[PDB]
């Protein structure tokens, strides 16, 4: 027996930073009563397999830290020290100032008259760190409050990834899962660097080349990733849609693609209105005075039924694949070679590669993130591989899909509960102030009269009803609805986000401002507004694991405490290993995981600590009464609690849902008190709670399915690696999304030796099919109005294909596609300056991450063994930019942009080469963003001092990769 | 006894190796600095059992050979750090017979520190200038004991790297040479018929580290 584990009790655990969900061994001393002895991997667990990179090795580290909060700290408006304060005091606090702010600023009618019935001078950022229960619980508590300003990183991150993806497939999720990589013929990294930022993914990805894949990379550096790809290709920061483009245009000239998958599965057929046109940039519709696109100009031709016209011939000049073909021929070699630096000979090479999976028994896979998301083209770039993979025939199939890397443990979770302005819980959208009734609210849903058209959203109506039984049981969900907030119809719902929030923070609009999770000190692009506008708030409630950037801005760099009123309020919270609760991954596993050591010091659980401010509103309310409190009084939480404290089993069980009366649904009869069993069951009229249907079907009469660790598969599950007995994916387990898309009109596979689903003796056998049916009888993309792939995507802000726009921070003022310099409806503030071809900046920005650091690294540059390795901000130049500049390797530098300056240390390599853009080579500057002023000695500041706030016009995502510095050798 | 085969065209430089090392045994951190590389602790030291070495080489066209290197004793065969440390005390360098492990103890405080760095072909020992007791990876030998994998070998994300009984190990590292010289032609194993950590190389050992090999 090993001494260091003696005595010690094993539980398992959930990694707490990225998205793989790692499975974890905790071992507690004292059989569970004392603290964590050691952190490791679980062997059992299906995706690492006991693996651990860097930060999940140092779970220990971050747990065991006498550096963590101990208890709450209070700062007064204009104090420079933190006073030590009770649990009591803080909570009560904290309720006065909510209550005070909401009873000021409630809104019950907005100025057109329409009933808002909301609270707008209070915001609440947070967070993909929290479990799904609590998670789920926040955003109810917040709404109830009445407010509308809730974000979390979602938002800076993969927002860009819903629309885009649901425009093209009708989800926003990761189609495939990590254990399904090892299946593609063909890995694409781009957007992505999987090696260091979701390592353990490199298991199945070179298990993938162990069985002949070809691996690629391309990013605008070479690293950890590039060092084990087959190929790697440099791509100026902001240039993916001319290499994208050319892809199209390769894959259509030389008819690589499927051409069954395309004319039966994708939208190919579909004829567009004659009203769409493109020109010298710009679609059909814009109004140049509002920067803004009629859509209406790109509707479908629709037939005497109102089903969109289909030409199955592929000849209709008006055939969406027609009009594919027209646009994407401009993007010849030479001018994507132009834009984006690459040579054409390793065009040809990545190009040939990838679309040689266009046959029925290949399959080829991308896997991108933030290199593709941080962009004001964010939703087009993924809008362009998502038309790849439908031309190639790789959605729905193992090995295929569109692996959208998730960032955050649960930011999937944080994501599916609603905490982004736009959404409830369950993407069911936030009401306008246009949508008086339920009635009216549901009557927006589109329907089909496609009778092949499974058109899922249909449901939309149970599932919002359920979702509001959650909310309040004793009312009718039409009585229910005016509980609940609304946006105004009226405003882009970009002012709703992050980038506006910080933007009328600094105008001073904001009273209030949860910072639950997050240190937006550091993580949010033009840090010093932040900074600077976090001084305007009244109050700031900042819920974290340490002091830091956020709780402590009052006293960052060149802040005068005494001239700063804000009072602020820091309430740690527990780390991952000392809560139960689920994360969902990036695959959509929904895994549970368990309490090992009790709270360090007087930490308090995230659930807790929002359940108790809560109940500490409801009590004020009784006291003094107030604005509108009925839906703060009414909501129900006596499900949230079991012994006094937050219960996450019983919140997922809610979130699953319940009958709260006896009900006959889909010839079924079910018992008040059973659960739902799964969405499927879920009605309108209020029989049924629901707290998210995506979560119907997690935790049923037979019990936890999110608990589940059983390896067993059936042969045809095991081929591929689906684990369908390990945890819970929503929708109702279906691994990979789209999978009827995987099999002919006779429901055999087109790979079978990697088959998903296949009809057999008269079921589908593999993975749970995606939309029930015989095979032949359904579109496969059910979520979708029409059913199909959508290379046209007419709902997106910018228009329906993708084209290429400059970085609102360019080093051209030229752009060779067309006479359309920027996305012509950018995200923008007026007022704030860009750096368009200015010699004052003239190398591009961009920021990212490394292995050994998390996010702003306010965890990480807490624990020693991640500091070692990573000690400090560092700059990532060419040689010849070095040359250029005279900066020496190891030398101090000062990069700058129009928003701010800082210092760094200059690591000058081969691994970064000049992009040769239309004869000119343009250098680029590289800097890691997990730097903040408080920890370490000697660490360096934010990257985000540097990045605009500016970007995506679809969802306001800020353009953190691609920017204009300069960079100068500091001489001290 | 027990040996490593550690496939360096594998690794992809995550360190999960080098801090799994420390969350075991729960060693210090460094006091370190960024001097122009991710590499960093920048060598082995009483604290730093594991380091991962960082060395670019140029290549034509795009990219680089950026090789990695997760240095840790090669737990000899027949060790020469042994053979000096028992000129000046026995006991400060011993033998497990079964695993394989070459094993300090604290006894090292009373040998010539140096003189058992210089005795060693890897450069592995390192000297504690307050003690002056030498450490250096001790294989996991407990866990190893326990029939668990070392922490650095459970760790490894990319199947980097391997531990088993030496003839099955060594078969291992024989076979995956070969598959990897189809990819890289200056592929070689570190020193096989002497230690029991048994790298496979990509290119000149002497390109990852200047005592990759004796
Ligand atoms: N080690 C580590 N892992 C993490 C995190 C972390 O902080 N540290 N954070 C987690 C989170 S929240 C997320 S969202 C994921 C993000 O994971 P990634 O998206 O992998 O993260 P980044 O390193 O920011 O960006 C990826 C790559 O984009 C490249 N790039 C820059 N500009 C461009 C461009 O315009 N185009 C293209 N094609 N590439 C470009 C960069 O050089 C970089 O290598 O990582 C998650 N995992
Ligand atoms: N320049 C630039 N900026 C970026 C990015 C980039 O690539 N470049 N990445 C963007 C992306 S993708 C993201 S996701 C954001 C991240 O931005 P933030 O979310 O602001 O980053 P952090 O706060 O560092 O990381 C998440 C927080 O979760 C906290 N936490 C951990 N466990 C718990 C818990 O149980 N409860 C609570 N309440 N808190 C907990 C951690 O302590 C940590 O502060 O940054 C964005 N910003
Ligand atoms: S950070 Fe990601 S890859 Fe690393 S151990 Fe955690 S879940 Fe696994
Ligand atoms: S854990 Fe494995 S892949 Fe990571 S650095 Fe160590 S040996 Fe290389
Ligand atoms: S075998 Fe054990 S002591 Fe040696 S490097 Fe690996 S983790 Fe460290
Ligand atoms: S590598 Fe050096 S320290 Fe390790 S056993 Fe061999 S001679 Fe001794
Ligand atoms: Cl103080
Ligand atoms: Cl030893
Ligand atoms: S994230
Ligand atoms: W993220």
């Amino acid at each position: 027996e090993l001494q260091k584990l003696q005595w010690a009790k094993q539980t398992t655990s959930i990694c707490c930073y990225c998205a793989v969900g790692c499975g974890l061994i905790v071992h507690t001393a004292k059989d569970g009563q004392g603290r964590a002895v050691n952190v490791e991997g679980d062997p059992d667990h299906p995706i690492n397999e006991g693996s651990l990179c860097p930060k999940g090795a140092s779970i220990f580290q971050l747990g065991e830290n006498d550096q963590r909060g101990t208890q709450p700290l209070y700062r007064a408006p204009f104090s420079d020290t933190w006073k030590p304060v009770t649990w009591d005091f803080a909570l009560t606090e904290i309720a006065k100032r909510i209550k005070k702010t909401r009873d000021a600023s409630f809104t019950e009618k907005n100025a057109a008259g329409d009933l808002v019935n909301r609270t707008e001078a209070i915001a609440s950022f947070g967070s993909a760190a929290m479990d799904n229960e609590e998670c789920w619980a926040y955003g109810n508590i917040l709404r109830s409050l009445g407010l509308v300003y809730i974000e979390h990183q979602a938002r800076i991150x993969h927002s860009p990834t819903v629309p885009a993806l649901a425009e093209s497939f009708g989800r926003g999720a990761m189609t495939n899962h990590w254990n399904d990589l090892a299946n593609s013929d063909c890995i694409l990294i781009m957007g992505s660097n999987a090696a260091e930022n979701h390592p353990i993914a490199f298991k199945w990805v070179l298990r993938a080349k162990d069985k002949g894949a070809t691996l690629i990379h391309v990013d605008p550096r070479f690293t950890r990733t590039s060092a084990r790809c087959d190929v790697y290709a440099p791509i100026r920061s902001g240039a993916d849609i001319p290499f994208l483009g050319g892809l199209i245009k390769y894959i259509l000239d030389n008819k690589l693609y499927f051409t069954d998958y395309v004319r039966e599965y994708t939208n190919a057929s579909l004829i567009v209105g004659e009203k769409f046109s493109f020109k010298d940039g710009l679609f059909s519709g814009y109004d140049a005075a509002n920067k803004k696109y009629d859509k209406s100009m790109w509707a479908f031709e629709l037939d005497a039924n109102g089903v969109p016209k289909r030409d199955p011939a592929l000849k209709h000049p008006r055939c969406v694949i027609n009009l594919l073909k027209k646009h994407y021929e401009r993007y010849n070699l030479d001018k994507v070679a132009a834009i984006t630096g690459t040579s054409k000979e390793q065009l040809q090479q990545v190009y040939k590669a990838y679309a040689a999976t266009g046959k029925p028994d290949k399959a080829g896979t991308i896997m991108y993130a933030m290199g593709w998301t941080q962009h004001s083209v964010g939703v087009q770039n993924i809008r362009a591989m998502a038309m790849i993979q439908l031309l190639l025939g790789n959605i729905g199939v193992a090995g295929g899909g569109v692996n959208a890397l998730r960032g955050e443990s649960n930011v999937q979770g944080s994501t599916d509960q609603g905490l982004l302005a736009h959404i409830w819980p369950g993407y069911n959208p936030v009401p306008n102030s246009k949508a008086a009734t339920l009635e009216l609210y549901n009557a927006a849903t589109p329907q089909s009269k496609d009778p092949m058209s499974v058109n899922w959203w249909q449901n939309r109506p149970k599932y919002v009803a359920s979702y509001l039984k959650a909310l309040y049981p004793d009312e009718e969900p039409a009585a229910a609805y005016d509980y609940l907030p609304r946006i105004d119809a009226g405003r882009k719902l970009t002012d709703y986000f992050w980038l506006n929030i910080f933007e009328k923070m600094d105008k001073g609009e904001f009273k209030g401002l949860f910072a639950w999770g997050m240190n937006p000190a550091c993580g949010g692009a033009n840090a010093n507004k932040n900074r600077k506008a976090m001084g305007k708030l009244e109050w700031l409630v900042n819920v974290n694991l340490f002091e830091n950037e956020t709780s402590s801005f009052w006293k960052g760099p060149g802040m005068n405490p005494a001239e700063i009123g804000t009072e602020v309020f820091f309430l740690p919270c527990c780390v991952s290993i000392e809560k139960e609760g689920s994360v969902a991954n990036s695959g959509r596993w929904m895994q549970w995981r368990y309490r090992g050591p009790k709270p360090y010091a007087e930490t308090k659980p995230d659930g807790d600590i929002m359940l108790d401010m809560f109940k500490k509103v409801r009590e004020l309310y009784a006291k003094e009464g107030g604005a509108y409190p009925a839906p703060i009084a009414k909501l129900n939480i006596a499900d949230w609690e079991e012994h006094n404290e937050f219960s996450p089993t019983k919140v997922a069980k809610l979130m699953n849902g319940y009958f709260l009366k006896d009900t006959e649904v889909g010839g079924k009869q079910f018992k008040k008190g059973q659960q739902v069993p799964s969405f499927a069951f879920l009605t309108a009229d209020g029989s049924t709670c629901s707290g998210n249907w995506l979560h119907a079907g997690s935790f049923t009469d037979a019990g936890n399915l999110m608990a589940r660790r059983d390896k067993t598969q059936t042969p045809e599950q095991a081929r591929i690696g689906l684990f369908p007995n390990w945890s819970f994916c929503w929708p109702v387990n279906r691994r990979i999304l789209y999978n009827r898309a995987s099999v002919d009109k006779t429901g055999k596979p087109w790979n079978p030796a990697k088959a998903v689903i296949e009809w057999k003796d008269g079921k589908w056998v593999g993975d749970v099919v995606d939309g029930g049916g015989d095979p032949g009888t359904k579109h496969p993309f059910i979520m979708q109005t029409h059913g199909f792939g959508a290379l046209y995507g007419p709902g997106r802000e910018e228009g329906p294909f993708p084209e290429h726009y400059e970085p609102l921070e360019c080093p051209v003022s030229k752009n060779p596609f067309s006479k359309q310099l920027h996305n012509p409806v950018a995200f923008q503030i007026e007022g704030e300056k860009k750096a368009v071809a200015d010699p004052r900046y003239p190398f591009i920005g961009t920021t990212y991450r490394v292995t050994e650091h998390w996010q702003t690294g306010l965890m990480t540059r807490r624990c020693a063994w991640l500091v070692e390795a990573e000690p400090q901000i560092f700059c990532e130049i060419s040689k010849e930019l070095a040359k250029l500049r005279g900066i020496g390797n190891g030398d101090t530098v000062k990069v700058s942009s129009l928003r701010g300056a800082l210092e760094a240390v200059a690591i000058v390599t081969e691994r970064i080469r000049p992009f040769k853009i239309e004869g000119v080579d343009v250098h680029m500057v590289g800097l890691p963003w997990h730097y903040g002023w408080m920890v370490p000695k000697n660490g360096g500041d934010t990257a985000n001092l540097l990045t605009p706030s500016a970007g995506d016009p679809n969802t306001g995502i800020p353009e953190t990769k691609a920017f204009m510095v300069d960079v100068r050798k500091v001489w001290s | 006894g027990k040996m490593f085969f550690v496939d360096l065209s594998r690794c992809t430089a995550c360190r999960g190796c080098q801090i799994a090392c420390k969350q075991w045994k729960n060693l210090p951190a460094e006091e370190t600095r960024n001097t122009g590389s991710h590499q960093n602790p920048p060598d082995l030291s009483y604290v730093t059992l594991k380091t991962v070495r960082f060395t670019e080489k140029s290549r034509k066209g795009p990219g680089i050979d950026w090789l990695f290197f997760p240095e840790q004793c090669r737990h000899c065969v027949e060790p020469p750090c042994k053979g000096q440390a028992d000129v000046d005390l026995e006991g400060a360098v011993v033998k497990d017979e079964t695993t394989g492990a070459v094993l300090f103890t604290e006894l090292t405080a009373k040998v010539d520190g140096e003189s058992v760095r210089s005795a060693c072909p890897y450069d592995i020992p390192r000297i504690d200038p307050v003690t002056k007791r030498l450490s250096k990876c001790d294989m996991c030998n407990d866990r190893v004991q326990n029939g668990l994998l070392p922490a650095c070998v459970k760790t490894c994300p990319t199947g980097t790297m391997n531990f088993g009984d030496e003839q099955e190990m060594l078969a291992l590292a024989e076979k995956r040479l070969a598959e990897v010289k189809k990819t890289y032609p200056g592929a070689v194993l570190g020193d096989p018929n002497d230690v029991r950590v048994v790298y496979l190389f990509t290119r000149d050992p002497k390109d990852f580290y200047e005592h990759a090999v004796a």
